RNA sequence: ACUGAACUCCUCACACCCAAUUGGACCAAUCUAUCACCCUAUAGAAGAACUAAUGUUAGUAUAAGUAACAUGAAAACAUUCU
């Protein structure tokens, strides 16, 4: 059943990461010390494998929790509610900066992920899915994509109007709930034993096992859904004011395997937008991308 | 600041003198600390001058009172009796050892003994302390214990019940010989450098920087 | 929270946002210049007893006025910008003595507006109103 | 005029609780950047702002001591100079400060 | 009633406002910035802008030399006037002077509101900067302006 | 100081009476509590039900498994009441059986014996005991005492009761009191039960007689947010319940669940219990 | 007062009126002492009356303490636990007799007001009237002013 | 007088087990005699009731008042004292739940007015009252909304039955 | 024909609805005499009982957080200006 697939995988996924837990030891500790233009010099007494940057932020002031959606780990993005494993250097990062273009990222990741969630969770129950990935797309997009493939039956059939405006408060629901990305650090013969079926996702994992030396991949949890990302995402859902699908198109390889598509656009709490702008950004979104 | 600020406020006063004296019951400080290693004459002359004003004294048999007196005392703060432990404990080794357990409560159980408590050195005072002498008696043990210290509000700060783990102090002894009522009570601890640090504490901390004024 | 539009963009964007917001009023009353080259509602004459709906104008300042005979009469200038007709009921939606019209006044900005509002302008097609 | 019956407790509650009287809280506050703490948004950072004003301080007790008294006010510009500058060929006519501290990164 | 008026009322009447605002703009020649009350400096505003308009003609116009004379008291700014600050803006048209709100007075919490000429030598203070270009919003406005260069 | 030491002493007392309403400490057992005798209690406690047999089967009654824990554990730092309370509760299940299928014949075993297993569950057994002084006289470890552990006394002391007097006795002993708790509550509040019409067609077919139909005769209130049905059951053409009932739904299962009282023998209207 | 004071609806405890009817008073606890004259009260009613009081209720127990006491005390409690202590402070035998005897009478519940004066537990017989008792029924069943 | 409030701070709960709700520790912490009026910062103190302190350090701050000076530096010192002698992980991961005022030791003086009559000026000095509890803070009780109107209405006519009757 | 009272009757208990004024039955708290001893008894004595005097003293509210009061401006806080 496609239900109890779904708790299935939430189980595995339990499995794997109390697995983690219980075996990294008791009681650790690391001095990670902080770096940016605010607050400099401080140094925080943390754990290995059950703190977090999030844990550290609350430690020195709510205000940077409510802006903060990454923090850079010697140099590189990190997950707000990834547990740091070793004394380092960190610097939350926000939206309004000089270079946020990797948090941009990370909500571009963000938005293209749960967008394949809500579709796919919303059927119509009879029907089947076999997603196959989040595409990445440049900030320059204008929209976040999610590609896909559908039965043949409804082939010829796009989705209407009304199917999408469902989408959309389903996803506006979503988010009311403050879902938070729970995010885990997995093996590739971890990874393929959760998504066996989807064969998209088992050449996916090969792809990422392929690109990794180690072949060890992260993976991101949607509540019960589960999917792959290539970056980082954002800590909380509810951060995303105003999010909705644009259109849908369908890529020329149809009868072989159908390539769908769908696509959005959406932006944070923290610069919400007008409806005249908003509306102007609907119709760009409404249109299809190159890449 | 004290005696500038008594000269700018003017509050003036002669030199506290009178007959009376304050009469302690333990030297501040000590008088040799045993260097540890890694892992004498003056030692019999200290013992042997600890007889000279009690003769009926032993040495084979202090290293067990002291691990009796090391347990019923730590068990005292465990019940908080603050009088047992006055008489049993110095008045320089009270502040260090019950004055940070306040708005909390401790528990510590003795498991056993693995290596029987040991003698290091004997030392002893000069008569150029208000005419009185003061003797210390350091002892090593090694031992296991458990301990799970509670807050206010009854969680746990650090350490289980549970679980004892091995541990190794150089416990420090003296007694009054002036009066014949003074007793052998705890007095300070070497912490040597090259030992361990304890086990860390569950809860994460920060510091906080200098704070740059504009 | 509670913010505004001209907050969150660069100063580069700003004018982008005034040129193309101005350029879509301007193509939004072009289009709606002719009527009769979309459809019209049947039109009738006028009969006794029948009304005429109004209209709305802007008054911009007073000015004299002379007549054949010399004699002076003070009068006012009323100015008419844009003035779209918004809105139709009938006498049973209504339920009232008469049917009613909407009029609106002058353009006005599309940011300082309700959403309600806005979206009732965008499917009637034609910028806000006063 | 006076009054003619004790306002009661209930009725005097009433009326200094009533919203308007209560201060209405603003959503109107974020973090500056520049130096860390909070500040309106229309208003200047206080911290960057005091930074400001005594090192300006500063540069008028440096000018205070080279005029040496009132009504010494040249008629040319003038130009501030730190530890590490010499004078450019576009400020060598204009006036000249020295001073002793290093460059602040938020001055030009 | 009041309706179309553009100035206010300062203190004990027409002597009063202009004289304490004809010292304050007197400090602001020299140093050129001052701290002051919110609507103080909003009226002040204008006069220093006319002040340097009238300024640009030169000391040769006796009718500006006047004006300038009974502006400022010190007379040791007049010359720095015509010779200073008339050439800093001779090829700047208007808005010459900076003005934004700073955090009220210590002790009687009033309003408070700094000005600064545009140009000026000391360092600047922290003004309010616009969000980066970076933004994804700026990115999004910055997308389709290529979108409607390309169509048209 | 005025004079006078009378007044600051009941004084006290409204004091300490005021800290007992703050901060009142918690409850212990009457034994704990002053003025008390176990031997003549348990003896003034038989009079007062009207019961005389030998101590041996009263103290072995009252006595739980429980405190012979404590007071070996706190001897170190006598007989249980298992085989009285067996007994107890076995003739009591058939003896409530018994009367009950007697006065009510329609009724089926599987109903019939749900009720029996409410009437000696714990809340009703525990609050006609907690009633009857029960928990003073039984001793155990925690306190206040379980209700399973109070449940087990009392059938404990039915068991006692069964061994000396009888069972015309202990059936007078366990017919009053029970029965009398179970007038207030009519069938469907301690017998809950799922697909009531379901049930009522399955016993129509018993009785064999056709299958009925649910027709609204009455209706007030439809379009109004306070609807109101009177449902009737019909079949061959003549009635046999009628329900009110918020909605449709609601009147016709209420109408369902008239049907089944009177089928077995249930109503309101029905012959008390004589004596 | 009434509203001042709590109210409930009359009821017994335990249904005691059907079966076997059992004194609902479980103990009594006089605090007597050898020495007071306000205690002669209470002394010779326990020379007389409590040995018959005894005798007439074997069910209830009684405690006596007989400690030194400024005021006598007579402390009685019920099967339901409820506590109610009297004063009998310079009374007389005969006034204490019948003060034990009602006591021995009335059962345990706070004597408040009281809602009603009477409580039924099967109060309906032939159907409780609702609005539909007394009008008849339509004809196909319809309403007023309705065709179908 | 009275000075329970500093006592308040000196219980100590037994321990906890590890099978149970973790409590939320509360901590206490006032200042004496302040120079302010008990109605005025009453105000400040009916603000903050219900919202998180970092959150609430912004807005007093800001607010133009001699009060909010005052009642900041109680609220940061009881922040640091709370984590530094009371066991609580997070800074700001906690909520105000009680801030109230009161009078305090009161100084009479003497204003001359008009035609020899004389005034007593009463001098105000304030007790001001904080207690602080870790964990999040509850979310307000929205309003509540036609279902809950229409179900309270309909447990009043289900509630409700005859009287002076059978 | 009905509605309809502190009238009348009914079950139980009854000294228990007049101002001023007159006669009686009790009694709070207190000291002493003598008992008593988690606070009481029998007698005597009295500075022997307060919802009210534009009452006295003290504390705190209402009016009210109202009426009313205040610092000439700038800045290096040296000086300058009105
Ligand atoms: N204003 C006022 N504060 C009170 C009152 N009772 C208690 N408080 C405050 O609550 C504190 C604790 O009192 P307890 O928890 O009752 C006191 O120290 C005091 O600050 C009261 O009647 N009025
Ligand atoms: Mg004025
Ligand atoms: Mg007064
Ligand atoms: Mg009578
Ligand atoms: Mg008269
Ligand atoms: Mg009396
Ligand atoms: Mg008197
Ligand atoms: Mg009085
Ligand atoms: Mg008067
Ligand atoms: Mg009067
Ligand atoms: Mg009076
Ligand atoms: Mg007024
Ligand atoms: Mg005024
Ligand atoms: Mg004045
Ligand atoms: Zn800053």
């Amino acid at each position: 059943s496609p239900t109890e697939l779904t708790e299935m995988r939430n189980d595995l996924f339990n499995k794997e990461k109390a697995r983690q837990l219980s075996l990294t030891p008791r009681t650790e500790k690391i001095e990670v010390k902080h770096v940016g233009k605010t607050d400099p010099g401080t140094v925080f007494v943390m754990n290995k494998n059950i703190s977090t940057p999030y844990s550290c932020a609350m430690h020195l002031s709510e205000w940077y929790c409510r802006k903060s959606i990454l923090a850079l780990v010697d140099g590189q993005p990190w997950d707000m509610y990834k547990p740091l494993t070793k004394s380092c250097e960190i610097k939350f990062l926000t939206f309004k900066d000089c270079d946020p273009g990797e948090v941009n990222k990370a909500y571009w990741r963000s938005c293209a992920m749960m967008m394949g969630c809500v579709i796919e969770r919303a059927f119509k129950d009879e029907y089947m899915v076999n997603l196959v990935r989040a595409p990445e797309v440049p900030v320059i997009s204008g929209a976040f994509c999610y590609d896909v493939v559908l039965d043949s039956k409804l082939d010829e059939w796009m989705p209407t109007k009304e199917n999408l405006r469902s989408f959309t408060k389903d996803a506006h629901a979503l988010i009311y709930k403050d879902l938070p990305f729970e995010t885990l650090e997995v093996e590739a013969k971890v990874a393929l034993e959760i998504f066996q079926h989807s064969k998209y996702k088992v050449d996916f994992i090969e792809e990422k096992a392929s690109q990794n030396p180690e072949r060890i991949v992260k993976l991101h949890r949607i509540g019960d859904f589960i999917d792959v990302s290539e970056g980082p995402l954002i800590p909380r859902t509810s951060i995303c004011f105003q999010y909705e699908v644009s259109a849908v198109h369908n890529l020329q390889p149809t009868q072989p395997s159908l390539i769908r598509r769908f696509q959005g656009v959406s932006l944070p709490v923290h610069l919400r937008a007008h409806f005249t702008i908003w509306d102007k950004l609907l119709e760009r979104s409404r249109k299809m991308v190159t890449e | 600041f004290a005696m500038q600020h008594a000269r700018k406020a003017g509050l003036v006063i002669p030199p506290e003198k009178s007959d009376r004296s304050i009469h302690l019951a333990c030297t501040a400080g000590i008088f040799d600390a045993y260097v540890p290693p890694e892992g004498t004459m003056a030692s019999q002359v200290s013992i042997r001058r600890i007889k000279d004003y009690d003769a009926n004294f032993k040495i084979k048999d202090f290293p067990e009172k002291a691990k009796d007196i090391f347990i019923e005392a730590h068990l005292c703060l465990n019940n908080s009796d603050h009088d047992r432990l006055h008489t049993l404990v110095t008045e320089h080794c009270f502040p260090d050892m019950t004055w940070d357990i306040k708005y909390k409560t401790v528990r510590w159980s003795f498991v056993e003994s693995l290596e029987p408590s040991h003698v290091v050195q004997v030392r002893c005072s000069s008569m150029m302390n208000q005419g009185n002498v003061y003797g210390q008696i350091t002892v090593r043990m090694h031992t296991r214990q458990t301990l799970a210290i509670y807050d206010r509000f009854g969680r746990l700060m650090y350490g289980q019940e549970d679980v004892p783990k091995d541990v190794l102090e150089y416990v420090v002894f003296e007694k009054q010989l002036t009066n014949p009522y003074g007793s052998w009570r705890m007095h300070t601890k070497i912490v040597p450098p090259w030992a361990p640090p304890k086990q860390p504490i569950l809860k994460t901390v920060m510091i906080p920087g200098p704070q740059l004024k504009p | 929270s509670g913010t505004w539009w001209d907050e969150h963009l660069s100063e580069e964007n700003v004018p982008f946002i005034k040129q193309l917001v101005s350029d879509e009023d301007k193509a939004q009353l072009a289009s709606k210049l002719c009527p009769l080259k979309d459809e019209p509602w049947p039109i009738h004459p006028w009969e006794p007893g029948s009304f005429r709906v109004g209209l709305i104008a802007l008054k911009l300042g007073m000015m004299p006025l002379w007549t054949k005979d010399g004699q002076k009469h003070v009068v006012t200038l009323l100015q008419v910008q844009d003035c779209h007709v918004l809105k139709y009921t009938s006498k049973e939606n209504c339920n009232g003595k008469m049917a009613t019209l909407s009029v609106g006044g002058k353009t006005v900005s599309r940011f300082r507006k309700a959403t309600s509002i806005l979206e009732f302008y965008r499917e009637l097609g034609l910028p806000p109103k006063q | 005029a006076a009054p003619k019956n004790r306002r009661t407790i209930e009725v005097n509650r009433c009326r200094r609780r009533n919203p308007q009287k209560l201060i209405k809280v603003k959503n109107n506050i974020d973090v500056c950047p520049e130096c860390g703490h909070l500040k309106q948004k229309h208003v200047l950072c206080a911290y960057c702002y005091e930074k400001v004003c005594k090192e300006t301080a500063e540069i008028r007790r440096q000018i205070g001591k080279q005029e040496g008294g009132p009504f010494k006010a040249p008629t040319i510009e003038t130009v501030v100079l730190y530890t590490g500058e010499t004078p450019s060929e576009q400020d060598q006519g204009k006036r000249i400060i020295e001073r002793d501290r290093k460059r602040p990164s938020w001055f030009t | 009633i009041s309706h179309g008026r553009v100035f206010r009322r300062m203190g004990l009447g027409p002597e009063s406002r202009i004289h304490l605002l004809r010292n304050l703009l007197t400090g602001l020649v020299r140093h050129e910035r001052i701290e002051a009350p919110w609507a103080r400096v909003d009226e002040m505003r204008g006069y220093a802008e006319k002040l340097i308009d009238y300024g640009k003609l030169g000391d040769t116009n006796e009718r500006a030399m006047r004006m300038a004379d009974f502006w400022l008291t010190e007379k040791d700014l007049i010359p720095k006037l015509f010779q200073v600050l008339a050439p800093r803006y001779k090829d700047q048209t208007g808005g010459y002077t900076r003005m934004l709100q700073i955090p009220n007075r210590s002790l009687d919490r009033a309003k408070m509101a700094v000005i600064e000429y545009k140009g000026n030598c000391l360092p600047p203070l922290p003004l309010p900067r616009r969000d980066s270009h970076l933004t994804l919003l700026n990115q999004l406005l910055q997308g389709l302006r290529q979108d409607l260069r390309q169509s048209q | 100081v005025k004079k006078g030491f009378r007044a600051a002493f009941r004084f006290q007392k409204e004091l300490e009476r005021q800290r007992l309403l703050r901060c009142p400490p918690p409850p212990v057992r009457r034994s704990e509590k002053p003025n008390w005798d176990y031997h003549a209690e348990i003896q003034a406690f038989g009079h007062r039900l009207q019961e005389n047999f030998s101590l041996d089967l009263l103290k072995t009654a009252f006595v739980n498994s429980c405190y012979i824990k404590s007071e070996e554990a706190k001897r170190q730092q006598l007989k249980s009441n298992q085989e009285l309370s067996e007994q107890g509760t076995s003739f009591s299940q058939t003896c409530l059986t018994q009367f009950l299928e007697d006065e009510y014949p329609d009724m089926p075993t599987e109903g019939i014996k749900n009720l029996v297993d409410f009437l000696t569950g714990e809340e009703v057994v525990c609050h006609v005991a907690r009633n009857l002084a029960v928990e003073q006289l039984t001793l155990s470890e925690e306190f206040p005492v379980p209700p399973a552990v109070l449940q087990q006394t009392f059938f404990a002391v039915i068991g006692a009761l069964l061994q000396s007097s009888g069972p015309e006795r202990t059936a007078l002993f366990i017919r009053d009191f029970l029965i009398t708790q179970m007038t207030g509550k009519e069938l469907f509040e301690m017998w809950k039960i799922i697909n009531p019409m379901g049930l009522l067609v399955e016993e129509l077919k018993k009785r064999n007689v056709s299958a009925p139909e649910s027709r609204l005769t009455r209706q007030s209130g439809g379009t109004t947010a306070l609807p109101l049905y009177f449902v009737g059951l019909y079949c061959d053409k003549k009635l046999i319940a009628e329900g009110p009932g918020e909605t449709v739904l609601v009147a016709e299962e209420e109408a369902a669940r008239v049907a089944l009282r009177k089928l077995y023998g249930f109503t309101e209207n029905r012959r008390p219990w004589n004596y | 007062t009434a509203r001042g004071t709590p109210s409930r609806f009359l009821a017994s405890v335990l249904h005691n009126g059907l079966g076997r009817y059992v004194q609902q008073l479980q103990r009594l606890s006089f605090s007597v002492s050898r020495d007071g004259a306000s205690s002669r009260g209470a002394r010779e009613f326990v020379e007389r009356e409590v040995i018959d009081f005894a005798r007439r209720n074997p069910g209830v127990v009684i405690y006596v303490n007989s400690r030194p006491c400024c005021v006598p005390r007579v402390v009685a409690e019920y099967l339901n636990g409820a506590v109610r202590e009297e004063s009998i402070h310079c009374k007389s035998v005969e006034e204490i007799s019948t003060l034990v005897q009602k006591l021995a009478d009335q059962s345990g519940l706070d004597v408040i007001r009281i809602r009603k004066p009477f409580h039924t537990d099967n109060p309906s017989i032939q159907g409780q009237w609702h609005p539909f008792t007394n009008k008849p029924t339509t004809f196909r069943g319809l309403r007023p002013r309705e065709v179908q | 007088i009275s000075r329970k409030w500093e006592k308040k701070n000196k219980i100590v709960y037994p321990p906890q087990l590890p099978g149970e709700p973790r409590r939320p520790a509360e901590i206490y912490h006032c200042r004496r005699q302040i120079k302010y009026s008990k109605d005025k910062m009453w105000y400040l103190a009916k603000l903050i009731r219900g919202m998180s302190i970092d959150q609430a350090l912004a807005q007093l701050e800001f607010n133009d008042k001699k009060g909010a000076k005052i009642i900041k530096e109680v609220l940061l010192e009881a922040q640091d004292m709370a984590v530094r002698d009371h066991n609580v992980e997070f800074r700001s991961n906690l909520y105000i739940a009680e801030s109230t005022s009161g009078r305090g030791q009161c100084l009479k003086r003497i204003r001359y007015h008009g035609r020899g009559r004389f005034g007593i000026m009463e001098k105000v000095y304030c007790h001001y009252f904080v207690k602080l509890v870790e964990g999040p803070p509850p979310p307000p009780e929205p309003p509540k909304t036609a279902v809950a109107h229409a179900k309270e209405y309909i447990q009043q006519l289900r509630s409700r039955t005859i009287v002076h009757t059978l």
